[PDB]
């Protein structure tokens, strides 16, 4: 039978493999390079672009770009080499030969749905495609059927409630912090110690800062005050050059900001507000079940100690006697595509799928129509 | 100074005057124009 | 009385009549008051 | 002889002045604004927090609160400076001259007279009080006795159903879909044209937009294949940063929802369906000058083409042997002011008013004893 | 009166003198010079170190080093020694006596806060202290509460926003270019004529010839044909040595790099693009009142024809609906330090300070705590 790939746009990074599996065959940033200097040595085999790993590895040479901004691809001839790429190098399979399945943030422009589904029929040639919320994937693929879901990436974070399979259209929050606004930000902090960052290829060095020393405080005041008292918390990490950084009282004041979007200079509030008051929307007959059901989707949802502390903040909202646990699966930063890759692996879901006949009988404006 | 003083009141009805508790009376001033007449500036090179 | 050339920048009409009487009756360059009325001088020990 | 004060809090904008003016002295949104942002300069004359044309003026630098929903006063400490800035700065009026005539949306919360009450005898200090439904004004604003009258502002919309002065408690309909939900709703589709608005500083914006642009559909479904043919439809308007925006089918799909309230996930039905049924629980003998006596009322009322629409869709559902007018006055957005205007200005009025004293005899209770 | 000092560190640069003066008493470069050779002379009355105007008075015996540089106070015993310098030497009082205003660019390293304090609190026993943000002195000075401040000195370059006095933090924008290393690539540029300078003690030449002949092209491609066609543009200069060099093009190809910093491989946006990023930043119903207020200030603005540049080059990446205006005052190489004259003498003010008596109790962990 034709397996479909399942290939998240995401933010940041691009995730992608075939369905039913069990993790992404392919896992990569979703970065193209350029070259900013005139080139010195001749005869090189010198390329146009790099993509994925290679802009990565020569990054110090390089001007690195991302095609998405806050879940919205902004310069589509890169994506286009980033699906290029996916296809032709990284998973290594021809794409008219079974289907592909893409990814999506809810609430979104109206061309970004156009641009995804054409490209796809036309230049990628695929045979059959799908566009999906984000947020109901990330309940499809982590054994759950009523969720709610704190969606939360690269670029974007919102809520989508789902009760027995019913997503509630009505109920969104939507939000720009993101592992990107985190990473902005450690740069601009970590300058409190005298460190300096100014170049694309060194806010992807702090964004791997973010990835080891950072943690989320249980309570933010009184370990700010162990860390403003004692030295003791501080940790130290090894730049590309050699040389060593060490990070104190910072190394949970710039993930804090997803409690406290008023640290970027949001008005709105953060994660556990947007978590309670997207339940509020709600009719009274759901509420409880949407309480005990938190499940978190985006890698962004990943540092140590956040789980137990959306368990405290949720409960000093909802009412005491209500119970609140939160489902915090390993695969979170996947999670959207193992629901996309597990549920295109369903018998049942084939007759889904947009062929490329009803693209070239329709159009692509049928996306509009048949999706969210 | 206005919960701070004893003696500095706010006209009920104006944002735009005060009252001072002076010794023979309280007494409302309008605050309108005090600026321009308080401001003096000679341009040295006029006078040369 | 002065013409806002600009928000930040002002000028006396040509010939101004009452400018004119005034330089006539103080025995002073009409155009040294036309310039030192719409501009002024700064200057620190080395320049100005 | 000392005139009273008519002040329509409403919901949104506050509406005040004098019994016996043909206009209120004080038009204004009913907004309060705290900084945001973090106080640098030194020695600005800084204000802690602003009220009306301030706030909106200033914008920028805050965020912006509502103190009233769905004509539920929920923050008193806000609420408290709005009326303080309408009497004494806005009218430049001592409420502790002479009277003053309240006003209220039907069916809201008990407590809620209770509170306006005690703040109006003890904190302002007024002579007396009385407090009237916003749509009983708006009969005799327009010079009439026997109606259902339709007022529908910011906040909510109800209907009250009259006859020769004598009101019909069992067929009172309230809707709180109302200026302020077509305001949020218009943000909910701009996203789709890759327009965004999220914060409150610019959701004043979204209302003007509304204010300018905006119709009413004879029929959407006729409109929803039009906006596929036409760009005659949109238009294109200047924001204060100097983008020039350019909008079809929103502005006949946000703003006419107060006809079809199935869009939001709510079960109830419009404008429209709610009149009617409003009827349907009226007595049968007056059934004929209630459909003729249709009184459209409040600023939600104002747009072009109202009127033909609500005929319409009454007529469709009503059999066509009754006989349906809409009275939508080019006056509309103030008749609940003007009709406290002259109520409160004739001599036979007099008697009606809770006095001072009877609420220190009393307690908070006795509106529920002397009002409706 | 006990006047406070205002004392403008700046980098490469001090300006000082008494809060209330309209200009500056003192205006030396910060310049620390230690002779290279071995001092041949024996019983001369030998001097170990020089500062300022007797470092650049003999500048062919000397090494020159900066202590500041980038706005980062990099040797704490030189720094010490131009501050011993400046209080003792060229204002002559002692800072014991009086209060003093310090100054420093956005987003620095926080130590270098609390080094300043300790060694103005235990070494100079300065009675009171302050650091306040270079680029907020400047609309003091221009007689303005909304603007965007371009503030480049020889250090550093930054654009502030502020709007009414809030200043905006997460907007701020700091650049590496400045008038230091618009020098150093003077001297590269220089190279093409065959002219060299490769020694500290001759840099301060390229600097002085920097500030004569410089010139800002509104259009740079014209003129650069121009300039490579005709030699009427061409002019000369006599060094100290009394050799002439002469300059076409060249002139004008050193400011140029601020506006294209690619040009010294920079990825970063320089200073027309920068000035509109940070404006975007602010939200948008205050941007007009920023495009209506770019200030220039500080000595790396000072180049002719560069205002022009700026309101021609803004003009293509604002809408054509705006008015676009920059406010480029004459005074303007002296506006940070005449905003700390004005500021430094606000009654306001004076409550401000942190005192000696607070120091002693709270430690130099009190800059961040009670100032700007």
């Amino acid at each position: 039978e034709t397996t479909a790939l399942v290939c998240d746009n995401g933010s940041g990074l691009v995730k992608a493999g075939f369905a039913g599996d069990d993790a992404p065959r392919a896992v990569f940033p979703s970065i193209v390079g350029r070259p900013r200097h005139q080139g010195v040595m001749v005869g090189m085999g010198q390329k146009d672009s790099y993509v994925g790993d290679e802009a990565q590895s020569k990054r110090g040479i390089l001007t690195l770009k991302y095609p998405i901004e806050h879940g919205i691809i902004t310069n589509w001839d890169d994506m286009e080499k980033i699906w290029h790429h996916t296809f032709y190098n990284e998973l290594r399979v021809a794409p008219e030969e079974h289907p592909t399945l893409l990814t999506e943030a809810p609430l979104n422009p109206k061309a970004n749905r156009e641009k995804m589904t054409q490209i796809m029929f036309e230049t990628f040639n695929v045979p059959a495609m799908y566009v999906a919320i984000q947020a109901v994937l990330s309940l499809y693929a982590s054994g759950r059927t009523t969720g709610i879901v704190l969606d939360s990436g690269d670029g974007v974070t919102h809520n989508v409630p789902i009760y027995e399979g019913y997503a509630l259209p009505h109920a969104i929050m939507r939000l720009d912090l993101a592992g990107r606004d985190l990473t902005d930000y450690l740069m601009k902090i970590l300058t409190e110690r005298g460190y300096s960052f100014v170049t694309t290829a060194e806010r992807e060095i702090v964004r791997d800062i973010k990835e080891k020393l950072c943690y989320v405080a249980l309570d933010f005041e009184n370990e700010m005050a162990t860390a403003a008292s004692s030295s003791s918390l501080e940790k130290s990490y090894e730049l590309p050059d050699g040389q060593v950084i060490t990070i104190g009282n910072e190394r949970f004041r710039c993930p804090e900001t997803l409690f406290q979007p008023s640290f970027i200079g949001m008005e709105s509030a953060g994660i556990h507000e947007t978590t309670y008051n997207s339940i509020m929307k709600c009719d009274i007959d759901i509420r409880k079940d949407l309480y005990a059901n938190n499940v978190m989707s985006g890698g962004t949802t990943m540092y140590p100690g956040i789980a137990d502390r959306m368990q405290k903040e949720i409960t000093a909202l909802a009412p005491s006697t209500m119970k609140i646990k939160i489902i915090a699966p390993p695969e979170r930063k996947y999670s959207v595509w193992i629901g996309g890759s597990i549920l295109a692996s369903l018998s049942t879901f084939q007759q889904m799928w947009i062929t490329k006949q009803e693209y070239d009988e329709a159009g692509p404006s049928i996306v509009h129509r048949k999706c969210f | 100074h206005l919960n701070k003083c004893a003696l500095f009141e706010k006209p009920r009805m104006s944002n735009k005057a005060f009252i001072i508790k002076h010794f023979a009376d309280k007494v409302e001033y309008q605050c309108e124009g005090f600026l321009e007449k308080n401001k003096d500036t000679v341009f040295e090179e006029q006078i040369k | 009385g002065f013409a806002s050339r600009d928000s930040d920048s002002c000028t006396i009409p040509p010939k101004h009549e009452p400018l004119t009487i005034f330089c006539d009756l103080m025995g002073v360059d009409y155009e040294e008051m036309c310039h030192w009325l719409c501009h002024r001088k700064l200057a620190t020990a080395t320049e100005t």
